[PDB]
């Protein structure tokens, strides 16, 4: 699959070698250009993956995620050349050095066959994330968010390496396919339940997990447009697509080792949920959105049925789309306004009708109206779960009834109402920004058009 | 709302808002004109019985009662002109009210038609531009070294001034914009 | 068709709209009391409820208290 | 009571400055100044709609089992079928309670 | 279509007329600048009888504050034009 | 287009229920200064209206006509 | 309904149950009774495709009045004989109810009161 | 219902534009004059909404009485049906009476 | 006389209908005087920014900026761990995890042990 890697370290000189004024341009096109390529990766098989090298594969799990990687890059550049216009050249090479590398390493993550090499990169991933979040970020908060986002990962990622040369020193095999054909039951002994915590927990801190989600906020918040769009909408699916793959040597410790996790997903998508209902910051909402998403999905991947893999792996796919959509959304009044108040600009309706329009459909989408993929995902873990047993409708539904509120609540805020009076520095849409809003939303509804394309392997 | 408030109201001032107060809702209880009118003198009646009354106290104490039989008798459903702060036209075409400042942004196509209203657009800047450096100068020269204690504001004395900050309640977009 | 405010009279009416309030006034009328003529059964009844009181013994098949 | 003078003054100059900007948002005759078959909804809005129906229907959703399920017609005493020309017998010599 | 555009002669006629119907007033002695303490000899409970007139007459309210301050039927007008964007 | 105000002088209490108002109020001793702004309301053509019977039976004689005509043509129709 | 007064206030041990009727054999009082008869085949009815709840005893009426509702599809005013015929045989269906129903009254009460007559003439 | 009820809300609409915009029965005078078809329009739905026999309404809100008359069911759900269906005349009236009969009580600008 | 209306904390009491208001003093007056000045004061600071023909952009608050740092950053330096905080905190944060633990683990285990004695009527349950 190197027809895929080997262009964007292509990128990397290119961007390097360009004239000044023409690297937005360059970088642009040939990232459009990758993902087209990328697109290649969405014919699948029935029965098993494919298995390109030693080294590399591509699933019908994993397909999907690098698409939507390859396309993200592209939307992060435009989303990041209107406030990096007073920087440097080299400066500004060094930020497009930082998301191509950041969009390498998940490409090779996403598509390692090797559980050792997939921690390497999954590990790596933080050093670009970590200098764009500390470098580029605009307040002083910044600085504290990136230990925030470092340590809570480590401390959860540590144990698992362990855990994971253990591995290797009893099955002699770390690879994805050998471990599952080998694959033998976990006994119920407390050693059993260490190596289940050790294998659980950092890609469960990654989801986050309800308490242990602290650093989310903090990371999502202080970052740039850019930043929060690749922690939001790819760096979020790392924890649940490892999750995916580990669990199949966890049986049947899972069948009671859920129950705490399970607990924790629910009341505190339940309490997320609530947490959206007064939140003073427009980013903090969409942050805490995020987080109720990934417990639904938490859920999904811990009752551990096809049914659930199908809606956690399309919830996954829709929340990535719709979640930097509203980051991007947000990130035009915040550039307009420089503030991060909801209720500073008011009635912007009156003054932006097509970005009100896109403000619309973007919270149409987030409460899961039909028959977007994200109500598809969503029903498919609520049934799931019904199954799971039949008590949950409650919780599942007071989530759906919670949603909808703050996510209409955010836009009765921010479009309805009166325009404020004192506020006379709002400017046109640009058309940059108008393609950018396109560009994310059109994929949804496509996707919606042809939906077995993002729901998994047990389709 | 056109009117600075005051620090406190009189208690004539009290007695009057309560007089209009159970005036209107009497007549909400009393829908029919004739049968309106005859309840309204007698409550106008009742109201100037005890006009003379030169215990404040008392006089206070009055009102109180009246007060109490106001909220006890008041009607759940009163009438409200649609246009009111209770009413179902209250905020009916808020929606349509567009700052002026935004005009500023058209793009020279739009502008290229309306060029006598552009050209009017122009003069009035030209005039707040102008006009600015002396209301600010005049608001200085009348504050009391204390800052202002009300919200009212002075007008204009000088030969060709205009009233302190005016640009804002001038240009009001309408009551009917579009 | 223009009409102008009257301030304190009574609006200047059209005769076309009276014409078609009354006719169809007078049709609904009209409706009703010949479909009533044609269909009374169906709001005064069809077939005559009996009483149970004077069905006798031998019909309704019970003993006479001795057996 | 009512106005004290300063009140009345600015309130005469506000009013004057208003009406003055009221007129001002009046149109010249000029203003907008803009830079440079009976039965056809019958075809484009019905007869299109319908001829691509009936084809999709006709030869598309039709070449696949239980696509178009039509419940089965009513058969009354008396009746005869089209395809078999079988007829129904008649109905058991009512008891004729007239 | 809708209302006619409401016209300041119109709104001073209007005004007038319903002055000239209350019966405390007298018609020959009413006119535009007379004052309702001074001129006409009204208390407080009369004016606000008439500014309620007013609210009837022209269907909408006028808030207590501005109320007060009413004295002349030209304020009155006045106030009206002000409220309805009335220039002609 | 160009229309007047009615004059103010035509307008009495008199013959209406505003008269038996200022009667009531003349007993003890009180008067009803704002009649003449109500008297529209009953002077000109609102002078009358129908009751709530009088309304349900909006258009019955012409429709009864219709009806015993038609009913009158059935009769002699069936006679064919 | 009265008879809903009687049950509820009076003495309901006499009164006719509803969910539990009829609770005397049908030969009881009656030295032999007619089997009452059906005019319509079963698969008559099927074919009709009437209901599980117009198929009762007056279904035969109901398959004609349909019969000549369709044949006589443009006048929809020209079926009122068939649904005469159809109407009046429910009505006397109703009718039947009602005579059972009575004749359950009558059979609790008559053999309520002629069992306590009989105890009391035991105890003396 | 649909036909009553949308053309009845369709003469209330006609009420409410002719009258500035004004929505409240207590400030709605004499109509019955003034609007003769929207008067004669708004009667014969609320006579049909009542169901008077042999109009749009008495087709199926009289079988659906005679039906919960004739059923075993529970015996508060009957009572409160018929006080309901009492009612629904009684508001009916209510509207008719308001906005329609009396003498004119809306502004002098007609 | 006439039935008397209590207050509640969703249906506040009416400003006619305070005592408060009804005994007045004056240095109530002059409370009211240097609230007004301080409103007045705000008033014209606000009211100069907002008519400036140079001004762009958006007046900043320093309300709103307090109000939000307060909501956000200012919680956590001034909490202290009491009897009250510790107890509302254990139970806010412990008593609903458990009390769902319960109920969806004895839900499971009814539904096992259903499953195990063969009675459930699980026919035509294919998907899960
Ligand atoms: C069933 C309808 C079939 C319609 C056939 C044609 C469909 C065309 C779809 C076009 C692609 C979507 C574009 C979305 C972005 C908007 C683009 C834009 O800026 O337009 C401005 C343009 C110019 O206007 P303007 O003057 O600039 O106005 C700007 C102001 O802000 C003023 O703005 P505004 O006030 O006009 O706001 C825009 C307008 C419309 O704008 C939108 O809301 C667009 C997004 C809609 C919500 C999407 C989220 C929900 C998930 C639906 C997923 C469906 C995907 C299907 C495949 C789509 C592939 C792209 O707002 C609304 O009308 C309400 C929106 C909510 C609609 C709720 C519908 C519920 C579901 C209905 C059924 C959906 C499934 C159908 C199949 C069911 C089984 C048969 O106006 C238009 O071009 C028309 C607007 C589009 C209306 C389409 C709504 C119905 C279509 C539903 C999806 C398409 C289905 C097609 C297959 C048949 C099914
Ligand atoms: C802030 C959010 C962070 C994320 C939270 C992660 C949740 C981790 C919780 C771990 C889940 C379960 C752990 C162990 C499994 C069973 C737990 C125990 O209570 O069950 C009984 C265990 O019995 C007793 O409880 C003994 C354990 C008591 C000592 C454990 C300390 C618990 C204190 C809780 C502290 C909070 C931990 C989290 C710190 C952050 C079962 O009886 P037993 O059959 O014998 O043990 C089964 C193992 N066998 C088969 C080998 C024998
Ligand atoms: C609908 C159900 C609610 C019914 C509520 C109504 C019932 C209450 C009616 C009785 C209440 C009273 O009269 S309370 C009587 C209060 N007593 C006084 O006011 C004595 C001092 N006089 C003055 O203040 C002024 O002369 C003034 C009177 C304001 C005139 O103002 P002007 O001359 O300068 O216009």
């Amino acid at each position: 699959m190197l027809k895929i890697i080997i262009p964007t370290t292509m990128l990397l000189p290119m961007t390097w070698m360009s004239k000044h004024n023409m690297i937005w341009i360059n970088a642009t096109v040939h990232s459009l250009l990758i993902s087209l390529i990328s697109l290649s990766l969405l014919n699948q098989l029935g029965e098993n993956s494919l298995n390109f090298s030693l080294t590399f594969f591509s699933d019908s799990l994993s397909a999907p995620l690098l698409v939507l990687t390859t396309w993200l890059l592209p939307l992060m550049l435009m989303a990041s050349q209107s406030h990096l216009s007073k920087e440097t050249t080299t400066r500004k090479k060094l930020y497009i050095t930082m998301l191509i590398l950041l969009q390498l390493f998940l490409i090779m993550t996403f598509t390692a066959t090797e559980l050792i090499l997939f921690y390497i990169l999954f590990e790596a991933t933080l050093v670009p994330t970590l200098i764009i979040i500390t470098r580029w970020g605009n307040q002083t908060e910044r600085l504290n968010a990136g230990l925030y986002f470092l340590f809570y990962t480590l401390a959860g990622s540590l144990p698992l390496l362990v855990a994971l040369v253990y591995i290797q020193n009893t099955t002699g095999s770390l690879n994805f396919l050998i471990i599952h054909y080998w694959s033998h039951p976990l006994s119920n002994s407390w050693s059993n339940i260490f190596m289940w915590l050790a294998c659980i927990m950092a890609f469960m801190v990654k989801m986050p997990l309800y308490g242990l989600h602290l650093w989310l906020p903090k990371a999502h918040v202080e970052a740039p447009i850019a930043g929060s769009m690749v922690l939001a909408a790819v760096l979020l699916k790392l924890g649940g697509y490892g999750m995916m793959r580990i669990t199949t040597i966890l049986n049947p410790l899972t069948n009671y080792m859920a129950y705490p996790f399970l607990m924790l997903s629910m009341w505190g998508m339940i309490m997320t949920s609530s947490i959206c209902l007064r939140q003073t910051d427009l980013k903090s909402l969409i942050a805490y959105s995020s987080v109720s998403h990934m417990a639904l999905v938490i859920v999904a991947i811990m009752i551990q049925t096809p049914w659930s893999f199908m809606g956690a792996t399309a919830l996954m796919i829709a929340h990535g789309l719709t979640s930097s959509m509203l980051f991007c959304l947000a990130n035009t009044n915040y550039e307009r306004v420089h503030s991060r108040t909801m209720i500073l600009a008011r009635g912007l309706q009156t003054l932006l009708p097509l970005m009100a329009t896109w403000w619309l459909v973007a919270s149409l989408t987030n409460l899961a109206l039909p028959p977007s993929i994200n109500l598809i995902g969503e029903l498919f873990i609520i049934t799931a779960s019904f199954s799971w047993s039949n008590i949950t409708i409650i919780l599942m539904g007071m989530n759906m009834m919670i949603t909808a509120l703050y996510s209409l609540y955010m836009l009765i805020t921010t479009q309805r109402g009166k325009y404020t009076h004192h506020i006379n520095n709002i400017k046109p849409s640009f058309t940059r920004e108008n393609a950018l809003m396109a560009l994310h939303i059109l994929p949804l509804l496509l996707l919606t058009l042809n939906p077995k394309m993002i729901l998994g392997p047990l389709y | 709302a056109f009117s600075a408030p005051a620090a406190y109201l009189t208690h004539q001032q009290k007695v009057l808002r309560l007089y209009k107060r159970a005036l209107r809702h009497l007549e909400s209880w009393c829908v029919h004109r004739d049968k309106y009118r005859y309840f309204a003198c007698l409550m106008r009646a009742r109201f100037d019985e005890h006009k003379n009354e030169k215990d404040m106290v008392k006089a206070t104490q009055l009102l109180r009662q009246a007060e109490e039989e106001f909220w006890y008798g008041q009607h759940p459903q009163p009438y409200i002109f649609p246009e009111s702060p209770g009413g179902t036209s209250y905020e009916r075409y808020e929606c349509y009210k567009v700052p002026e400042w935004c005009l500023d942004d058209w793009h020279p196509s739009e502008k290229a038609m309306y060029p006598d209203y552009f050209a009017k657009r122009e003069q009035w800047k030209r005039l707040r531009r102008e006009s600015w450096e002396r209301e600010v100068k005049q608001l200085q020269e009348e504050t009391p070294p204390g800052g202002p204690r009300t919200e009212a504001l002075p007008p204009a004395r000088k030969e060709g001034d205009l009233p302190p900050l005016w640009w804002h309640i001038v240009t009001r977009p309408r009551e009917r914009p579009m | 068709v223009h009409i102008e405010p009257r301030y304190r009279q009574f609006p200047q009416l059209t005769r076309s709209q009276l014409i078609q309030a009354e006719f169809f006034s007078a049709t609904m009328w009209f409706w009703i009391l010949w479909r009533f003529w044609h269909d009374s059964d169906a709001v005064l009844g069809h077939f005559p409820y009996p009483d149970p009181s004077q069905w006798t013994d031998e019909e309704l098949g019970i003993l006479p208290d001795d057996e | 009571s009512g106005y004290t003078p300063d009140e009345k003054l600015r309130l005469q100059q506000l009013r004057e400055l208003r009406r003055r900007w009221l007129k001002d948002q009046e149109l010249s005759p000029r203003e907008p100044v803009l830079p440079p078959r009976h039965s056809i909804f019958a075809v484009t809005h019905v007869l299109i709609p319908v001829w691509i129906i009936h084809y999709y229907l006709k030869y598309h959703v039709t070449a696949k089992p239980y696509t178009v399920v039509e419940r089965k017609p009513r058969i009354f005493p008396g009746d005869t079928i089209l395809e078999t020309g079988e007829v129904i017998p008649l109905m058991k010599e009512f008891p004729d309670q007239h | 279509s809708d209302a006619p555009p409401l016209t300041l002669e119109a709104i001073k006629d209007r005004v007038l007329y319903v002055l000239k119907l209350y019966d405390k007033i007298d018609p020959e002695k009413l006119s535009v600048n007379s004052h309702f303490m001074k001129d006409l000899g009204l208390d407080s409970l009369d004016q606000v009888e008439i500014i309620m007139a007013m609210e009837d007459e022209f269907g909408f309210e006028i808030p207590d504050i501005d109320a007060e301050k009413l004295m002349c039927p030209q304020e009155i007008v006045d106030y009206i034009a002000d409220k309805k964007d009335v220039y002609e | 287009s160009k229309m007047e105000l009615p004059d103010y002088k035509q307008w009495k209490i008199e013959g209406t229920p505003l008269e038996t108002v200022q009667e009531k109020l003349a007993a003890r001793g009180l008067r009803d200064p704002w009649g003449r702004n109500e008297a529209w309301r009953y002077s000109g053509g609102f002078a009358n209206n129908v009751s709530f019977v009088g309304a349900l039976l909006k258009g019955f004689k012409w429709g009864f006509a219709a009806f015993v005509v038609a009913v009158g043509a059935e009769y002699y129709l069936e006679s064919q | 309904g009265a008879h809903l007064a009687r049950r509820y206030l009076g003495d309901a041990s006499k009164e006719p149950d509803p969910l539990r009727m009829p609770t005397f054999p049908p030969d009881y009082g009656f030295p032999e009774r007619k089997e009452r008869e059906m005019v319509a085949t079963q698969q008559e009815m099927n074919d009709a495709q009437l209901m599980l709840q117009q198929r009762d005893y007056c279904a035969h009426y109901l398959i004609q009045l349909l019969k000549c509702k369709r044949d006589s599809f443009p006048n929809f005013l020209a079926c009122k004989h068939e649904q005469h015929d159809w109407d009046y045989c429910e009505h006397l269906d109703y009718v039947k109810r009602m005579k059972e129903f009575e004749r359950e009254r009558r059979l609790l009460q008559r053999k309520k009161r002629r069992e306590q007559r009989e105890a009391e003439m035991a105890r003396g | 219902h649909a036909f009553f009820k949308a053309m009845l809300f369709m003469c209330s609409g006609s009420i409410i534009h002719s009258l500035n915009d004004e929505q409240d029965i207590r400030k709605m005078g004499g109509l019955y004059k003034a609007m003769p078809f929207t008067t004669t329009a708004l009667i014969i739905g609320s006579l049909a909404l009542t169901g008077m026999p042999y109009l749009t309404g008495f087709y199926s809100k009289d079988l659906i009485i005679e039906a919960v008359n004739m059923s075993y069911t529970n015996a508060w759900a009957l009572l409160m049906t018929l006080i309901a269906t009492s009612l629904t005349a009684a508001y009916s009236t209510r509207i008719i009476f308001f906005a329609f009969l009396g003498k004119p009580r809306f502004p002098p600008l007609v | 006389s006439f039935p008397k209306y209590k207050p509640s904390r969703l249906a506040t009491l009416p400003a006619t209908l305070d005592p408060a208001e009804y005994d007045i003093s004056p240095e109530t007056r002059k409370a009211q005087a240097e609230r007004l000045a301080i409103r007045s004061r705000l008033k014209r600071e606000y009211l100069l920014q907002y008519n400036d023909p140079n001004r762009l952009g958006v007046i900043e608050d320093p309300a709103l900026i307090r109000w939000t740092y307060a909501r956000s950053a200012n919680i956590y330096p001034n909490f202290r761990p009491t009897p009250k905080t510790s107890l509302l905190g254990a139970l806010f944060g412990i008593g609903p995890l458990f009390f769902w633990y319960y109920v969806f683990k004895t839900d499971r285990d009814k539904k096992e042990k259903l499953i195990q004695e063969g009675k459930l009527d699980q026919t035509f349950n294919i998907s899960y």
